[PDB]
């Protein structure tokens, strides 16, 4: 549902950098050279964002359980 | 049926060896005495196996025949194959 | 959907059945796995009695 | 079908005296298998004197002890002189030769087709090449093995 | 002469091997052998 | 429900030693090192050190099964020497050869960072 | 739950005892896949193995006198043949004949029948692997193979 | 019958990974040094979770398992601590553990994002690497206004044998031979096959000319850090780490052969 | 000494059939001082042999240059003097099969030995005076060297 | 060569001459087998009630250990003969072409509690009932229901002790 912390194969830390990816995305960035600029080199940390669905955000539209 | 004439096979048979040593296996569970030596065997089928290597276990196998008449082997007499 | 854990399944003299005295039907209600005819005609075949009979009658309703 | 065939073969057993009979008693076979032996220690072999000619039969299984050199060749001197002039080891060979002849007419009357491929219990070629292998036998030196011994 | 010996147990003893044993269920096991080949050849 | 815990491939149990010495009785000079709670890390270089040593004739480890955490190692030397010994200075030559290698990379990251 | 039940089932079903079935008067299991691709890649002509790895392949052996064996190549270098230690692994002092998959039909005929070129027709004797590539024909579940003439 | 004399030679040094060589020396000692970067180098990381409120839409085992993988700094402090095995405290002390709290609310309209730097520690010097003085902070969980997460964590010493969260590379490169030379791998078309970066081979060759008598030596290594210590510090915590694996061994060896 | 058997032999072909192992190559091969062919099957990957060569080829039944027995195995820490110092490529087999071409009444002129050298197969055929100390199932060494 | 005519030269070698053979799509083996140029020793047929009815009890057993046999081959398996003999032995040994069925095992003198294992429970047992049918406990089904020792295998047999070898 959110970015995973690590990189499943390496453990690489991906967690910091799904904001950034976006950031990324949104300044016309190609999901190529976002992946490069923010040093996933690897293709399973490449994977591990490009791959990635942030669900967390559609459970965000829920009001939560006490206010 | 004469005893001097036993029409079966002089083999032991692989059910009569099966029943034979489980048989033994719980009689010496059950604290019967023990007709080979031991040096540190303490699981009963492997005392029954040491007594039918040895040709010593106390049983007679009663095989009947399909016209109803019977003939009896003692361990010891019947051959061992396994 | 399908893990092992919800799978694994094991029984010693659990709760029977009301009408025939025999052990439970699924894991859910500690019941006892079928020895069915094919077993038994294996077992048949094999020539082993006494596990055939402790099978289909000491294991089961004595 | 695996059902109704177990149902109808279930209490069929080999009796203590050997025969094959069913809970009835009733006799369905008088040996297992009409040879009384046990399907796992069977395996497939050949029968040597089935498929070859009249000439090839003579040629392979007939012993020849009129070639002197030959037999020197494959048997000990003593064999040799013996085989070669005692006539009751001639004509016990010779029996034998005929025995082996009339074997190949009850194998040609069993196999119509000449299908030499048959199921038996001991692989005799196999165990054969045992004993080859224990004892070390040499293939090339004339052998101490009287043919006597062997019809004996 | 002594490889030929031992090759003659060798095919008794194996030959008294391969007998049938009395008590064996020959009818539920060619059932068996039977029924399950033919869980493999064609239906169609 | 049947995990064992993750510290049971490091921790010994107690009363369990951490390596047992069986003589071999198939040849002579041979033992069987059963240590507990390693794995491919000591053993492959235990072995490999043991197989420089001119004395040994045989060297090997197994891990018997992964679920398990024990290696074996079989060691067979020359009759003048000693399978223990082999071993001995097998960890021996092992921890020497580590200790220069840490000095020798201290000296390159001082270098390194230097210049 | 009975010691005759127990001697019942290891004098009668016990695997060991069930290799070879009435069936078809033929082994029932065999070698199977990772270790059947494995053995005939490791039985080919061309596959030579040092002394670490043939003693790491010896410590997997239970049946082993603890003797290595002599290697088939002592110079340049020592080395020894997949064949070499299937040798070690074949119990006994069995012998088979069998072929290899691959054979050519056209082989047993011309020369070349007992050196064979391409390291077809298996020959087992004495319990070593003399020559031939193990395949499904020689460890598989058929009548004759090595699986079989052990037990 | 005596050690190696292994040579090093570091070819590049960044806080992010180190790339170096070892020449001189076995196979199974390189592959020994590479198993003990992933799993025999200790660091310090959140292995006990107390969560005292979580309105978030992650649950609580979620949480727990999140923070567990974010590393902390654990440069000189984690040879200081002990296991909790060996401590002889109670549960926790300041010897065998570092306390973190994390305290958020979230009652403004924008989601708030409670990253790294929310886990507040006890000991200033075990702090998540993220929040160390770019790179952004891990993201622990979003909240939603009405939302909270409230917990204390406490991390504790231990090594990638255990659990990956306890493993401090990012990727551990290994690599030795680059040109094909001992023949260790065999390509079917050896043309088709791109070079080592470490390779010394003119374009047309595509392997190196086989070498019967060659052995495996330069091994080349690239061990990245995921931030708990520094690459350099992986590699010495690792090779000491490795010795006193052996030390221990040595010991309780010498113990066997006197008790016989 | 030994030595079942000593010729020179020169390669005329290599593998006729067409390569079928990598790392092995069979050399169909014809001496000068008996008039012996010869196939056998080396690991050129080690000791490549180049259409044209000839070697020195010595099947012998031991190593040590007195007679003495060996015991089929492997033992790298002996000191003795062994014969294999002299050559560069040496394996060890064992005789698995001898022809001939003799009748049921004629001995043989020619034999045809063939040795297994842990599957790298040799047959060695040609007269049968030179192939005298060639028996079945007995162990055997190649001792071979190149010369120019 | 399976429906080739293999005859024996005079040479005594196995020669498989190739000739004419006709396969029908119905049965009369009755009438084609009494027909002139047509061979009565080898033509046959694969409906083995027409077997039984025309050539009887032992050529139909004869017949259906073929046909069984065709069947398991055709897709190059092979059974050992011993079973493929027995389940023949079992259709035919009554006299009649014994079906594995209801109507042929549940037709034999095999006992009411063997039979009610097998189909026809109610109305196996309301015969026996009706007719005072009394089970031997032969068989191992009987045995199995009442929870005995089948004489089966390791059941076949009784063990005494030995009261002159306990010494
Ligand atoms: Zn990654
Ligand atoms: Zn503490």
């Amino acid at each position: 549902m959110i970015i995973p912390v690590r990189c499943f194969t390496c453990g690489k830390i991906v967690g910091n950098k799904w904001e950034a990816y976006l950031g990324l995305l949104q300044a016309e960035y190609t999901e190529g050279d976002a992946l490069d600029a923010l040093g996933l080199k690897r293709y399973c940390c490449r994977r591990m964002l490009l791959a990635h669905v942030d669900l967390i955000e559609k459970l965000l539209n829920y009001a939560p359980l006490e206010k | 049926q004469a005893n001097q004439k036993r029409i079966t096979t002089p083999y032991m048979t692989k059910y009569e060896r099966a029943r034979v040593l489980g048989t033994r296996a719980l009689q010496i569970a059950m604290c019967a005495p023990v007709m080979v030596e031991l040096e540190g065997e303490t699981d009963p089928l492997l005392i029954a196996m040491k007594e039918l290597k040895a040709r010593k276990i106390p049983i007679i196998i009663r095989r009947y025949l399909p016209d109803g008449s019977y003939e009896d082997w003692g361990v010891d007499e019947l051959i061992i194959s396994d | 959907k399908h893990m092992v854990d919800d799978k694994i399944h094991s029984r010693a003299r659990g709760p029977i059945q009301i009408l025939n005295r025999q052990p439970m039907e699924g894991r859910s209600r500690d019941g006892g796995l079928r020895f069915g005819e094919m077993e038994r005609d294996c077992q048949i075949a094999h020539g082993a009695a006494q596990f055939l009979r402790e099978r289909l009658f000491e294991a089961s309703d004595p | 079908i695996q059902r109704r065939l177990i149902k109808s073969m279930e209490s069929v057993m080999v009796k203590y005296d050997a025969t094959v009979r069913n809970s009835i008693n009733q006799v369905v076979q008088l040996r297992y298998g009409e040879d009384g032996l046990a399907g796992e220690s069977v395996e497939f072999q050949n029968l040597a004197t089935l498929k070859p000619s009249n000439k090839a039969f003579e040629k392979k299984f007939r012993f020849d002890y009129t070639n002197e050199r030959a037999l020197r060749r494959t048997l000990q001197e003593d064999l040799v002189k013996d085989v070669l002039s005692n006539a009751h080891i001639q004509n016990e060979l010779e029996r034998e030769f005929e025995r082996m002849r009339e074997d190949r007419e009850v194998l040609r009357v069993i196999f119509p087709t000449g299908d030499s491929k048959v199921v038996l219990p001991c692989n005799l070629l196999r165990m054969i090449w045992n004993a080859q292998k224990i004892f070390h036998i040499n293939p090339r030196l004339p052998s101490d093995l009287h043919p006597i011994k062997v019809v004996e | 002469g002594e490889a030929f010996d031992w090759l003659l147990g060798e095919i008794e003893s194996k030959f008294n091997q391969a007998i049938a044993h009395p008590g064996e269920m020959v009818g539920a096991l060619a059932a068996q052998s039977l029924g399950e080949p033919a869980t493999q050849m064609t239906l169609n | 429900m049947n995990a064992p815990p993750a510290f049971e491939s490091f921790l010994l149990f107690e009363g369990e030693k951490k390596i047992t010495i069986n003589k071999d009785t198939k040849v002579p000079n041979a033992c069987l090192f059963t240590i507990n709670k390693e794995d491919h890390t000591l053993g492959n270089i235990i072995k490999s050190q043991l197989l420089k040593d001119p004395q040994v004739l045989f060297a090997g480890y197994k891990v018997p099964h992964p679920l398990e955490h024990k290696i074996i190692i079989r060691v067979q030397t020359t009759p003048d020497y000693s399978p223990q010994e082999a071993f001995t200075n097998a960890i021996t030559d092992l921890i020497s050869e580590l200790s220069l290698l840490e000095e020798r990379f201290r000296v390159a990251i001082k270098d390194k960072q230097e210049g | 739950q009975s010691l005759e039940t127990r001697a019942e089932i290891q004098e009668l079903a016990m695997v060991p005892r069930m290799i070879v079935t009435p069936q078809s008067n033929r082994p029932v299991m065999g070698i199977v896949q990772d270790t059947l691709t494995a053995v005939r890649k490791f039985t080919k002509r061309d596959v030579f193995l040092e002394r670490g790895e043939v003693m790491n392949l010896l410590m997997f052996l239970s049946t082993w006198d603890g003797k290595v064996p002599q290697p088939a190549i002592l110079k340049p270098r020592p080395l020894w043949t997949g064949k070499q230690i299937f040798s070690l692994i074949i119990p006994g002092h069995i012998n088979c004949i069998r072929t290899h998959s691959t054979h050519p039909d056209d082989e047993d005929s011309g020369p070349y029948k007992h050196i064979s070129p391409g390291d077809t027709k298996v020959v087992v004797e004495n319990g070593e692997l003399i020559m031939g590539i193990l395949c499904k024909k020689s460890l598989g579940t058929s009548a004759g193979s090595l699986v079989h003439i052990s037990y | 019958p005596y050690a190696n004399q292994p040579t090093v030679r570091i070819t590049e040094l960044t806080d992010e990974n180190v790339k170096f060589i070892i020449e001189n020396t076995d196979l199974a000692v390189a592959n020994s040094i590479r198993r003990v970067f992933i799993a025999e180098v200790p660091i310090i990381a959140i292995d006990w979770v107390q969560i005292d409120a979580n309105s978030s839409v992650l649950h609580d085992e979620f949480i727990a398992h999140r923070l567990g993988l974010i590393p902390l700094t654990s440069d000189d402090i984690v040879d200081k601590l002990q296991y909790s095995r060996d401590c002889t405290c109670e549960e926790f002390c300041p010897e065998c553990s570092v306390e973190f709290t994390l305290d958020v609310r979230c009652n403004e309209d924008q989601t708030r994002h409670v990253t790294s730097r929310d886990l507040i520690s006890n000991s200033p010097r075990v702090i998540p690497v993220t929040s160390r003085n770019e790179q952004d902070d891990i993201l622990i969980v979003k909240l939603r206004k009405g939302q909270e997460l409230r917990l204390r964590a406490y991390a504790k010493k231990g090594f990638g044998k255990e659990h990956a969260k306890w493993n401090p590379t990012a990727g551990v490169a290994f690599e030795y031979d680059p040109d094909n030379a001992l023949r260790h791998t065999v390509y079917p078309k050896p043309e088709e096959w791109p070079k080592s970066e470490y390779s010394e081979l003119d374009e047309d060759e595509s392997q190196a000319p086989y070498d019967p008598n060659g052995k495996p030596e330069r091994f080349y290594y690239n061990v990245e850090s995921c931030g708990s210590l520094r690459p350099e510090t992986i590699v010495l915590s690792a090779l000491s780490g490795l010795k006193k694996k052996l030390s221990d061994l040595q010991t309780q060896l010498s113990h066997e052969i006197q008790s016989d | 000494a030994g030595i079942l058997f000593e010729d020179i032999f020169d390669v005329k072909d290599i593998d006729p059939e067409g390569k079928k192992f990598d790392r092995v190559s069979r050399l169909h091969c014809e001496s000068e001082s008996f008039k012996m062919d010869l196939i056998l099957d080396v690991n050129i990957q080690i000791y490549p042999v180049d259409l044209g060569d000839k070697f020195r080829l010595v099947i012998a039944s031991t190593l040590y240059e007195d007679g003495t027995l060996d015991d089929g195995e492997y033992n790298p820490t002996d000191d003795r003097p062994s014969r294999a110092d002299q050559f560069e490529y040496v394996m060890y087999g064992k005789v698995y099969r001898i022809e001939g071409d003799e009748t049921s009444t004629e001995a043989a002129t020619r034999l045809s030995a063939y040795v297994s050298y842990g599957g790298l197969l040799m047959r060695l055929q040609g007269d049968a005076n030179n192939l005298h100390g060639f028996e079945v199932d007995s162990r055997v060494y190649l001792l071979m060297k190149k010369l120019a | 060569d399976n429906k080739k005519k293999i005859i024996i030269t005079e040479d005594g070698e196995f020669k498989a001459l190739q000739e004419w053979i006709l396969e029908t799509d119905g049965v009369s083996l009755m009438r084609v087998l009494s027909e002139k140029d047509v061979d009565p020793v080898r033509t046959t047929s694969n409906d083995i009630v027409e077997i039984f009815t025309v050539l009887g009890i032992e050529a139909v057993r004869k017949a259906l250990e073929r046909e069984l046999y065709h069947v398991i081959s055709f897709d190059g398996s092979y059974v050992n003969y011993r079973h493929l003999a027995l389940l023949c032995d079992t259709m035919t040994c009554r006299g009649h072409l014994m079906a594995i069925t209801r109507h042929g095992v549940n037709r034999q003198d095999t006992g009411p509690l063997m039979k009610c294992s097998f189909e026809e429970t109610v109305d196996v047992l309301m015969e026996a009932a009706a007719h005072g049918e009394s089970d031997p406990m032969k068989g191992v089904s009987e045995n199995i229901m009442l929870g005995q020792l089948a004489p089966a295998g390791t059941g076949c047999f009784d063990l005494l002790l030995d009261a002159e070898k306990c010494k």
